[PDB]
This record gives C-alpha cells, sequence and structure tokens, in this order.
C-alpha cells in the first residue's frame, strides 16, 4: 500500500492469507516490516 | 480436506469483497428507509 511516491514513501505491506503470526520476519530475505500489526478478513 | 483449503495449495485463492454483508445490509436498510419516510424525495434532493 503506497500514498503515491510525490507525497511520501512510507509503505504497508499486506501479507494475503496470514494471521499475524507466520510471518517470515534465502528464506524471503526481510523487508521495512511494520510494528502496528492488524488482523483483518 | 475441504475444497476450499484444497485450492490454496495449487495458487488459487479468493480475496475477500470490500464491502461486507453488513454494510450491504446497512445500505439496503437506509434505502427501505428513504423509499418509506420520504419515498422518491431522497433520491432526487434532500429528504
Ligand atoms: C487466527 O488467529 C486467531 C487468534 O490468534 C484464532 O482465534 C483463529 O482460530 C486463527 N485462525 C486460523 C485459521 O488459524
Amino acid at each position: 500500500i503506497t500514498p503515491g511516491t510525490n507525497t511520501s514513501n512510507q509503505v504497508a505491506v499486506l501479507y494475503q492469507g496470514v494471521n499475524c503470526t507466520e510471518v517470515p520476519v534465502p528464506t524471503w530475505r526481510v523487508y521495512s516490516t511494520g510494528s502496528n500489526v492488524f488482523q483483518t478478513r | 480436506r475441504d475444497l476450499i483449503c484444497a485450492q490454496k495449495f495449487k495458487g488459487l485463492t479468493v480475496l475477500p469483497p470490500l464491502l461486507t454483508d453488513e454494510m450491504i445490509a446497512q445500505y439496503t436498510s437506509a434505502l427501505l428507509a428513504g423509499t418509506i419516510t420520504s419515498g422518491w424525495t431522497f433520491g432526487a434532493g434532500p429528504a
């Protein structure tokens, strides 16, 4: 999720089909993870 | 396993809709309230 490169560079990652417990954070090298997690449907 | 979980292991997924059933129900309730209490005036301008 990006609000646009012309405004800022902060992004939000939405892992599809997880439960905030099997996040990976040669093993899908870690990206910028957010400390504010929220489980959705 | 069931059929839904057996398809996720083959790459086929189902994305959830944006508007849930509760929001559609609230929209229908608002439409019914506008139709009963105002008629057709809420579709043109103010109720
Ligand atoms: C997801 O996590 C919640 C709370 O941790 C739990 O109640 C639920 O059963 C979990 N669902 C699955 C599919 O693991």
